[PDB]
């Protein structure tokens, strides 16, 4: 239907990339930029991201940060998503955890393009949704003198779409818990699990 | 003029759409973020989205040149103006405009129309001095702009919030140093 | 083309986990059961002169039985000493060649999981604590849980 | 096409400069001789980069309406470099057996590129073996100052284009 | 047929690794020394071409087209410069160069934030005599794929 505002899914998507080491340097707190009125010291981001999980500090704390920034995101886009079209499907309140099927059927291909899913649901107890190309990550490298090293390292970037679904059913109301793995497709890989 | 076009086919080279007013809640919910992890300093979240700003945009500009080939500026008067229209217009979809254009060809203001960063935001009394809202743009602009081989500052001065006037960043050209000794 | 249970042993005679969808959400107590059956299996390892094995290239599956309604058989492959197996439920039980090669090759499905799962570094010294309950979220979808991919 | 020629001397020197049709200048003579030395260091190592690690002769077209001589010739410039190519000119290299490298910059692009401006290049080489190698005035590796000289490849440069 | 690949970024260092796509003269390191020579030839005739511009711009360097093989260059307005030396079967590679900045390094360098700008070992030996960085899982392998069609 309409199509009016537009902007860019790069500089979106290296944002979304650039709230881990971000919170990092919250944690943590020359080049002197701002020299008309204060200085830096530095900001290493290869290094900060190879501080969390290749150093091994205390980033359980730090962890909830990661948690907690897309909470707000996950409350306050579900009356954004009919100010982005209105399909006639966008009313909210028919359904409890079967309509956040098809609401990540579409702002899940409003902040991540794709919609290849197959969702599984045990009885409708739990529901959980996988893919098998994070948008992210999938476009990320590696050291390569292993694989293994590496998936030690991008475990904080799981954590970002923790908080964006826990929000919606928080903005449907809600103490329902929710974890993470990484799958392994084996045709040309990260899984989700809440209850 | 060539460069007038540019921006308008990149856009429509790349197809890359975000509602824009799902960027602004994703960057009102980071300076959130900092608002309620900090203990309420407003002095001392513009550092630290500059430094976001710095370490973001000094990834920026090499996929810009990407996609915008275009050769290294030397002067300031024309990476002022490209800077102003198609550096900001493949990205954000604006046409900043500079003015205040000083006689020694030093230093300049931009009036920016809109911002998506700053559409719909109201700030509270407690946040209503001593900050300035896009310190990751001065970051991103002086973070790409040290890549190219030359050390501006830049400094957003007025909010169209603080002060409820105008939105301007003040810009200063320092040296023009490029790299060196080969020999080792 | 749906387990009853689900149970793992070692080389040691130690269940890893007699696991069994639905205990909650549905009828409990029958696990009580359950567990017995494995352990009259797991003593039933070889008993009155009754040989499952003769091939010793691919362990497949092999000897039916059939106890006080499920219909259980074992699967030993004799690497590393694992000793799974698994029952039916005989109500809703067809008896065909297709379907007991395809509980053989569902069998080397749940193989395939445990040997996944023995091997994910991710977590280390996983091995007495939800290593139990990862592997037990990681049965209740092969088999279940397929009622809203389509 | 061409626009400058250049000869070089073979001790690592320039010896003559013509800015031919350009018209508007900004290079005075020391300049020039900066390019001569950089061109002689470059050509110093531009043999052994090796990158192969481990017969090709030039044709006859009759540049320069006689020729001198009709036939597909040899060249002696096995390893080194002949020409280069940038968005505003190209410039060509072709050297002797003695060791003077004869330029030729072109604002204009003009396989078969390379083969004309050799089959150019060893006319010059005849003409400067013959006008200004046959000259009283001039002693060895010095400038060339016959006006002589200068015409008759002035002539040679509208009877290239 | 295409010999060898490099990169060079702007502190006059070579980050090429163990040589392939017929860099080892047998698809169709040693050379440290021959990454400080190649650049001598290029940076030294960057300045020539510099010295003579006309109409209000630089000039970048398409091909120095040697005797027995050429280099083809791209030098970027960031100072990247990469290089690649043909066989003269084709002509320049302007957009060959082009796609594998767009296209095969920007998206698999410098969007890894576990990779960095390679710049220098938090130190001052930038200029020289420095250990190279690019070892990606992905990028030298998808690089590989993509020149393997050419030697």
């Amino acid at each position: 239907e309409n199509s009016l505002p537009k902007v860019s899914q790069s500089v979106y998507q290296m944002l979304l990339n650039e709230m881990v080491p971000l919170a990092m340097g919250i944690e943590r707190q020359r080049l002197k930029i701002e020299e008309h009125h204060t200085v830096d010291i530095i900001r290493s981001h290869n290094l900060i991201h190879e501080l969390y999980k290749a150093d091994e500090e205390e980033k359980e704390k730090v962890l909830a940060r990661l948690r907690n920034i897309g909470f707000q995101i996950g409350l306050k886009l579900s009356e954004l998503l009919i100010f982005s079209n209105n399909p006639n499907l966008k009313f909210k309140e028919m359904d409890l955890l079967l309509i956040m099927k098809f609401i990540c059927r579409d702002v899940w291909k409003q902040i991540f393009g794709k919609q290849i899913d197959n969702l599984k649901t045990n009885h409708r107890g739990t529901f959980y949704l996988l893919d098998y190309d994070y948008r992210p990550i999938q476009s990320f490298s590696l050291e390569e003198d292993a694989k293994n090293e590496e998936l030690k390292m991008i475990e904080p970037f799981l954590e970002i779409p923790v908080g964006i679904i826990r929000g919606v059913l928080s903005s449907l109301g809600y103490s329902s818990e929710e974890v993470i793995c990484l799958a392994s497709f084996i045709d040309r890989g990260v899984s989700f699990h809440v209850q | 003029r060539s460069l007038k076009a540019m921006g308008e086919e990149i856009w429509k080279n790349k197809t890359e759409k975000i509602n824009t007013e799902l960027f602004t809640l994703t960057y009102g919910s980071i300076v959130a973020q900092l608002c309620q992890d900090y203990e309420r300093d407003f002095n001392k979240v513009n550092d630290h989205l500059y430094s976001m700003g710095y370490n973001i945009g000094c990834r920026l500009i090499e996929d810009f040149l990407a996609r915008t080939a275009l050769p290294r500026c030397e002067n300031l008067v024309k990476t002022s103006e490209v800077l102003s229209k198609c550096a900001f217009k493949i990205f954000l979809n604006i046409t900043p405009n500079i003015t205040n254009w000083s006689h020694n060809k030093d230093t300049f203001s931009l009036i920016l129309d809109e911002n998506p960063l700053a559409d719909f935001v109201e700030l509270p009394m407690d946040a209503m001095k001593s900050l300035w809202y896009s310190n990751i743009l001065c970051g991103v602009l002086k973070g790409s702009l040290e890549m190219v081989q030359l050390d501006c500052d830049v400094w957003f001065v007025s909010d169209i919030l603080r002060g409820d006037s105008q939105t301007e960043i003040k810009v200063k050209l320092n040296r023009i140093l490029k790299d060196e000794i080969p020999i080792g | 083309l749906r387990p009853c249970f689900v149970s793992l042993i070692d080389e040691s005679d130690k269940p890893i986990l007699i696991y069994v969808p639905n205990e909650a959400e549905n009828e409990m107590n029958d696990v009580l059961k359950y567990n017995v059956l494995s352990n009259i299996s797991l003593d039933y390892f070889e008993s009155a002169l009754v040989e499952w094995h003769s091939l010793d290239s691919k362990p497949l599956l092999k000897s039916i039985f059939q106890l006080e309604g499920v219909s259980v058989f074992a699967m030993l492959i004799k690497q590393t000493g694992l000793k799974i197996v698994i029952g039916f439920e005989q109500k809703s039980l067809s008896g065909a060649d297709d379907e007991f090669e395809a509980i053989n090759q569902i069998f080397e499905t749940v193989r395939k999981i445990y040997i996944r799962v023995k091997c994910n570094p991710l977590l280390v010294s996983g091995d007495e604590k939800s290593i139990i309950k990862s592997l037990e979220r990681k049965f209740d979808e092969l088999f279940i849980s397929t009622e809203v991919e389509l | 096409a061409i626009e400058t020629i250049l000869v070089i001397n073979k001790s690592g020197g320039l010896i003559y400069q013509r800015n031919f049709t350009n018209d508007e200048q900004k290079l005075n003579s020391n300049e020039y001789l900066i390019l001569a030395s950089t061109l002689h260091g470059v050509f110093a190592i531009a043999s052994q980069l090796t990158p192969k690690a481990l017969n090709t002769i030039p044709y006859i077209p009759y540049v320069g309406m006689d020729d001198f001589f009709k036939e597909p010739f040899t060249n002696w410039n096995k390893s080194g470099l002949r020409q280069l190519c940038t968005d505003q000119f190209t410039m060509f290299i072709y050297q002797t057996l003695t060791g003077l490298k004869f330029v030729a910059i072109s604002s204009s692009v003009m396989n078969l590129a390379i083969q004309i401006a050799d089959n150019f290049l060893r006319k010059v080489y005849c003409l400067y073996s013959d006008y200004v190698m046959k000259d009283p005035s001039y002693s060895m590796e010095m400038p060339i100052r016959s006006n002589l000289f200068d015409e008759k490849v002035k002539k040679m440069v509208e009877n290239l284009q | 047929g295409i010999y060898s690949f490099w990169i060079f970024d702007r502190h006059c260092n070579c980050i090429f690794d163990r040589e392939w796509t017929l860099a080892s003269n047998s698809a169709s390191k040693q050379n440290e020394e021959d990454a400080k020579l190649l650049y001598g030839m290029i940076f030294s005739l960057r300045s020539i071409t510099q010295k003579l511009s006309k109409g209000s711009v630089k000039n970048d360097i398409r091909s120095i087209s040697t005797g027995k093989y050429r280099v083809h260059t791209y030098c970027t307005a960031s100072g990247l410069w990469f290089v690649l030396l043909s066989d003269f079967k084709q002509q320049s590679y302007t957009q060959v160069l082009q796609y594998i900045y767009s296209h095969i390094y920007v998206k698999y360098v410098s969007n890894n934030l576990l990779s960095p700008y390679d710049f220098a070992e938090n130190e001052n030996e930038m200029r020289g005599q420095g250990t190279r960085k690019i070892t990606n899982r992905n990028f030298i392998s998808v690089l590989e794929s993509f020149l393997a069609p050419m030697v």
